[PDB]
């Protein structure tokens, strides 16, 4: 679960 | 011979790098200030957190990388981040005094600053060796960015699902690098340059292990973990 990393990838 | 596609790849990575590495270091003013027990941990955590963001930006521009799933993207960046930072940091590293010099005294980092962030010679010695060995390859910028990309897109990282795809993306980058060396890197510096560059990736895996073990320690101390950033916590665990 990686909301910030996920968000920087989007 | 460099195909048009190989040249396109190189141009993309050069530009991805120019977009994510600001050689003025102006952003460093916004970090918590360097203080010189773990006096440098707040500043160096900010520095690393900032650079994780740049590395993510660079990764996103690697040809083929956005064909990956989100999970695989995450997994590759989670395992590669610290390594790519070490690699990219070679641009500020100076052998004049084995320090990373980011434009002023305050932002000049030596081995003592690195120990003031909680590391010992367990990391610091292979890290300096690595930086000096890398510096001595005198890589063309084209080789430097290709190596960062190769580092990120490695099929044997823990957590990888579609290893065959990561491997196909990495192959195209390796073949580009092998071919660039042959066509554009004169002897004698080309001499086994590919194999030497790959050795540096093996050295990074080793540094990563050292990083993890020390980070695991530093974590079991919530008072120190409290000084990190939310990004660093999410990426390094
Ligand atoms: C980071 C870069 C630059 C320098 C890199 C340096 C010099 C300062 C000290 C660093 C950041 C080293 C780092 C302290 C090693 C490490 C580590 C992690 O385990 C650690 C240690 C602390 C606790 C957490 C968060 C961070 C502080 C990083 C995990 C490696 C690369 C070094 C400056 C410029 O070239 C941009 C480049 O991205």
């Amino acid at each position: 679960n990686h909301p910030m990393l996920m968000n920087l990838l989007k | 011979k460099l195909s048009e596609e190989q040249q396109h790849i190189i141009a993309i990575l050069l530009d991805a790098h120019h977009k994510t590495y600001d050689p003025t270091y102006a952003d460093f003013r916004d970090f918590r200030p360097p203080v010189r027990p773990l006096s440098m941990l707040p500043h160096l955590a900010d520095l690393v957190s900032y650079s994780i963001q740049k590395v993510i930006g660079f990764a996103k521009m690697i040809p083929g990388f956005r064909d990956l799933t989100s999970d695989d993207q995450i997994v590759l960046l989670k395992s590669s981040a610290i390594e790519v930072i070490m690699l990219r940091s070679n641009q500020s590293f100076t052998m004049d005094d084995m320090s990373w010099d980011c434009g002023s005294q305050d932002y000049k980092y030596d081995v003592t600053d690195v120990s003031k962030a909680g590391h010992t010679l367990e990391l610091i010695e292979p890290l300096i060796k690595f930086q000096v060995g890398l510096k001595k390859l005198n890589l063309h910028e084209e080789e430097h960015v290709l190596l960062m990309a190769i580092c990120i897109v490695s099929p044997d990282r823990p957590g990888v699902q579609d290893a065959k795809l990561v491997e196909a993306i990495q192959d195209r980058l390796s073949n580009t690098l092998q071919t660039y060396i042959r066509c554009r890197h004169p002897p004698p510096g080309s001499h086994q340059l590919y194999a030497k560059m790959i050795q540096k990736l093996a050295d990074l895996r080793s540094l990563n292990e050292e990083h993890s073990k020390q980070y695991r320690s530093l974590s079991f101390q919530p008072e120190n973990s409290m000084k990190l950033t939310p990004l660093v916590l999410e990426v390094f665990g």
